[PDB]
């Protein structure tokens, strides 16, 4: 930058500018960290109700295999056919893009509405709450992952303002200062010189 | 120096695409060196050999071990000689004046010798008139075929 | 430029400042007097009870620091968006809107200190009771909840 | 000296001149003319005129000039942000003030001295272009509020009429002028 | 979808609509779930923690442009019995995603 | 002219000045005073004064001083976290020094000037009031690392009793003090 | 000011400057003297084989060669989190701080240039061989034995 | 006097040598000698002395020059980018170029001038560094294109050998550097 009066000004424009616009970051990660305190506590409930829905279907499986058939549940599994209606639904979350699962999940239109064994009917239903919680589990964590990602990211930007830009801001201002004031140095020193120059020759010829 | 060179040898009008005039008699180049140095001047006075336009080409050298106050005459003598050129005998004559730095440094001494009122870092306060003088000597004249075209080259202290 | 000599030297010898403002004076607004740099260094001893109201003082520090408040939240409405803010930030949004529009936009009438006051407690309306934190609760009882009557139907 | 407005004379003129139009350096270097840097310069004639305009010009030319203006200030106003978040981060009811903003930049003060057509302007032209402009961003703006994205505001068929309405000739201008803004309502009113 | 867990409750999970598999090896694990991805024919998958806590360091590398299939941990057999202790896992991923240790 | 310490004569005057009392405008603006920043301002009249100490107010009174300044610095260097995440969120230790940095700055560095008894202090009421403050902070401290959690702590009857010290006169004070050591040693072995 | 004319003239007379840190200061250290802007010109001559110890010199270059980095990488720790990192940028930070916290901060004791030197390698020591790309293999192999663990 | 390259007899000088060597304060903090700023020097000279550099020293020697200059200009622009984001957030191109770069600077460009062999160097010495280091840039640059990762890379046994290259003296510094081209090649071809 050349030294003058203009991009003095400019400068200091710059530096007001910078730290109005950090006080603003700061604002924007402040209601970023609401959002994120507030997902975090159902997100730890929802892995909680998983955790409890775990219960019913290890149960089930356990006495069904056991108490009832051993390969009745392999021919099953077999049987019933697998899931491909497993869509997934975008959703943007603060400028940003995240998937949403919308898995479709049939109910009743699978194999076997009633059938023959007794503890393989009443499983199945539930490995139903399990996926259910389990990809409730999945939609919420995905978010509060990116919304850390997003805080993170602007805790980064502000750092990177107050601690390299500023600096360099204040850094050049006070170097064009020191310029300007040499050269009204200068010049004065030189104009006190010339007056008393002319002014003792004169006195020489009165 | 190495663009001016280049212009030097590769510049020419296009006749075909105004569609008049078909002469495309070549430029009489003047150069004026004011304060070059040894490795400059060299490199200038084997490009212009190699062109093969020394023939037509005149030279006016104040190399940087000359007397620093001849450099107040250089560039007048150079553009005497280019309009007396181009407005009597119809030349097309293309001056490059090597470096004005000199030229101002030359005048801000030979001015604050005197003990003037400076202008803004020194430099005396008529510098613009000066400079003027010597600029406004270029041009195309009503009812004359010569022209003269100025490429001053200045190097500008701190970029 | 507040360094240059004149507004320097001014400032040691004066007792505050006035400062006008480009940004209201393109949008509109006069007279533009900006309410953030402007300074009266001697105000506190000139209002009160018995010079003027005895919520003269209060109400002032209110009404700064509501449009402060305002002014940044509507710099951050324009990265965030009206739909993802409380809703008393929302408040303070339509607060500074109705404050440069109507307390500071006052045209070429004549306003004494009455009817300024009354406006003043008309738009610290718009907000909550209880986000006044400036104001002592008599003088809240005593004139909140006024609104916006003779701003818009009378001149 | 050296494009410096803090000069002694440039100073001694801004306290004497009654208007004040300001070059800058940035707009001269991308060859966008006339060049004036809107937010430096300013004029203390704009009162004393408004009679002339109501009865010479239009009723109500004096309201459209003071809603440009606004606008443009708006727009001085968001670059700020812009600045440091980048244009990409704007909620859409900012990049249409940014987009508006671009429009009169480029679409009604640039000016071709050159042009046979556009070297000279009347004052019912601009009248028109103004009123226009200020119509189609009315629009888009009510439009935004019914959930349309910002992007396909930027796409309609008729910002290429808005473009090139400063090449029409003054003649032909009423007839350019009450076709596009048939052609603005229509523009909205048929997406429905 | 998919699960990388013990083959006892895969078959339920096959039950369920979701292939499932494992052999009690974590290189295996990371090494075949290579080619699940690469045959990225379903939306997400769940994986026991032992076999490897954090499927990024095993996946990231892979799911590099394309996001749609999600990995997360899921509690095995042997957690079922004693449970899972939910405020580690979530204490262990807020500490880094915001860079302090919160809520004490 | 405008708070710039970097001027030549503040630059000058810090050159021979042995003490630099720095006011602040934020502290009384959050209705703290007297307004002295504790962290711009130093002194250098400490190290040669330490033997008028030891012989006249105490024997530790220097070990108690740089005590309650390590705290303020640890109290300080913490402001970032409790910015972002806020107080309530924070860890045990952390919310223990946060407290106690509160009760120094409100019950110790602040006076009321216009009050009867607290505008003026003596060295022994000063230095009494500090053991109190580290007695009790070292009583909280054990207390926390045996199980105690903050919020019972934060209720305890002797944080509004240290917290009056600075309104007994100068006469009460010794046995006020003593009585109060008591009670802070007293409510320990409830803690354990 | 570093570029001030006093400091600026007699950094062109002398041989070398001792410079003293605010930060240290205020971090209360003492003496607060910071290694990087500081220079002894007329060094080389009075250190070396039968004038002090053998590994003066090559100590000397690896110990600044080593706190340099520290101090760029806690600068950019102060932007990116500290989780950006490997095993070695741990290294660094903490053979920064333990730098500052007990080469510098001696107090107003008088260390030989001996313990002076068994502190150098006591510091150097919590960095692995083969970052000391600055000392030879022997003396290397001759003094790596003393951990810091010795306050 | 400020070390400020506008003073007038700096400003003098350079517009009559040939050459202008910068030497750098922030170089020499961290103790880098001979500390001078590779981007802000030049020399007007290098063009005239290429039909000596084809016979006496290489006939390649230019190419390795001016690979090396631009190995370096990439390095100076990337690393303002890794100021802000670290090296992690940046391709596996451009780490192997900030490696390169400080093999480069810490290998090539210093120089103890106090050592018994480095204080001197000869052209024969520079060139075949130079193509050691271009060498082993080449075979990288493959290799992590083809799969293998940056650890294993900063792993090779090889770096020790060109570290060490400029310790080597002058008339037994041929058989090093053909054993050093052996084992560049052999740690990548034994590397698939």
């Amino acid at each position: 930058v050349s030294p003058t009066r203009m991009n003095l000004l400019q400068r200091r424009g710059q530096l007001r500018l910078a730290q109005k616009g950090v006080d603003l970051l700061k604002k924007k990660r402040d209601a970023l960290v609401a959002e994120f305190f507030g997902l975090v506590r159902e997100a730890m409930e929802a892995r909680k109700a998983l955790d409890q829905a775990a219960k019913e279907a290890y149960a089930a499986l356990l006495l069904a295999q056991a108490f009832d058939g051993p390969e009745v549940v392999a021919g099953a599994a077999l049987g019933v056919p697998p899931l491909e209606g497993v869509e997934a639904e975008v959703e943007n979350v603060w400028g940003s893009k995240v998937p949403r699962l919308k898995a479709t999940f049939p109910d009743g239109a699978l194999l076997s509405p009633v059938g023959t064994p007794a503890y393989t009917l009443e499983a199945s239903r539930a490995f139903r709450r399990y996926a259910e919680a389990l990809i409730r589990v999945a939609n919420t964590e995905t978010r509060l992952k990116k919304i850390g990602e997003e805080i993170k990211k602007t805790t980064r930007r502000v750092n990177a303002l107050e601690q390299v830009v500023i600096p360099g801001i204040r850094a050049q201002i006070r170097f064009i200062q020191q310029v300007l004031e040499q050269r009204e140095r200068e010049d004065t020193f030189r104009l006190k010189r010339i007056k008393g120059k002319i002014e003792a020759r004169e006195a020489e010829e009165e | 120096n190495e663009i001016a060179a280049q212009i030097a040898r590769q510049a020419t009008v296009r006749p075909d695409l105004s569609g008049e005039g078909e002469k495309e008699e070549p430029f009489a180049v003047v150069f004026a060196a004011m304060g070059i140095t040894q490795r400059e001047l060299s490199y200038f006075i084997q490009e212009f050999e190699r062109t093969g336009a020394l023939s037509r080409s005149v030279l006016f050298l104040n190399k940087a071990d000359d007397p620093t106050i001849e450099r107040i005459l250089t560039p007048r003598m150079a553009l005497t000689v280019a309009e007396y050129l181009a407005f009597e005998h119809d030349y097309h004559v293309l001056v490059i004046l090597t470096d004005m730095t000199n030229y101002c440094e030359a005048l801000r001494e030979i001015g604050a010798a005197r003990e003037e009122i400076p202008g803004r870092r020194g430099y005396p306060g008529y510098m613009y008139t000066d400079l003027a003088t010597i600029y406004e000597r270029a041009g195309v004249v009503e009812g004359k075929k010569g022209s003269v075209t100025q490429i001053p080259i200045l190097s500008m202290p701190d970029d | 430029d507040r360094t240059h000599p004149i507004p320097d030297l001014t400032g040691y010898i004066t007792e505050g400042q006035i400062q006008l403002s480009r940004e209201l004076h393109r949008k509109g607004i006069y007279p533009p007097i900006d309410p953030l740099p402007s300074l009266s260094r001697l105000m506190n001893n000139g209002v009160g009870k018995g010079k003027t109201r005895e919520d003269h003082k209060q109400v002032s520090d209110q009404l700064y620091s509501a449009y402060a408040n305002g002014v940044d939240i509507r710099k951050l409405v324009a990265i965030i968006g009206e739909d993802a803010l409380t809703e008393n930030d929302r408040r303070y949004l339509q607060f500074a809107d109705a404050f440069e529009r109507f307390f500071i936009n006052q045209g070429q009438q004549n306003r004494s200190i009455e009817e300024s006051l009354q406006i003043a407690w008309a738009l610290l309306s718009m907000l909550p009771q209880g986000e006044l934190k400036r104001i002592s609760k008599d003088h809240i009882g005593k004139y909140y909840g006024q609104k916006l009557e003779e701003i818009w139907g009378a001149p | 000296p050296g494009g410096d407005m803090s000069e002694p004379v440039t100073q001694s003129t801004l306290r004497i001149v009654g208007a004040f139009w300001r070059l800058d350096a940035s707009l001269a270097f991308r060859r966008h003319f006339p060049a004036i840097n809107w937010n430096g310069s300013y004029s203390l004639f704009t009162s004393a005129l408004d009679p002339w305009y109501r009865e010479n010009v239009a009723e109500d030319y004096p309201e459209l000039r003071d809603a440009i203006s606004e606008l443009l200030q708006r727009e001085a106003g968001l670059q700020e942000i812009v600045q440091l978040v980048g244009p990409d981060a704007l909620q859409d009811a900012e990049r249409l003030v940014i987009e508006v903003g671009r429009i009169i930049r480029e679409d009604f003060l640039q000016q071709n001295a050159y042009h046979e057509v556009d070297a000279y302007c009347s004052m019912k032209k601009a009248y028109g272009i103004m009123k226009m402009i200020l119509a189609f961003y009315k629009e888009a703006e009510a439009a935004i509020k019914r959930g349309v994205s910002i992007d396909e505001i930027l796409q309609l068929p008729v910002l290429e009429r808005i473009g090139r309405a400063r090449y029409v000739s003054e003649e032909e201008f009423p007839a350019y002028f009450e076709e596009a803004m048939k052609e603005i309502q229509g523009a909205f009113k048929a997406l429905a | 979808m998919a699960v990388i867990a013990d083959p006892e409750t895969a078959q339920g999970f096959r039950l369920a609509g979701l292939e499932g598999y494992g052999a009690s090896s974590a290189e295996e694990a990371q090494s075949l779930l290579e080619t699940l991805v690469e045959r990225g024919g379903y939306a997400l998958v769940a994986v026991d923690e032992a076999l490897l806590p954090d499927p990024e360091r095993a996946v990231e590398r892979l799911m590099r442009g394309r996001d749609l299939p999600v990995l997360l941990p899921i509690a095995g057999l042997k957690e079922a019995f004693q449970g899972h202790d939910v405020e580690g896992y979530m204490r262990e991923l807020v500490r880094k995603t915001i860079g302090f240790d919160i809520k004490l």
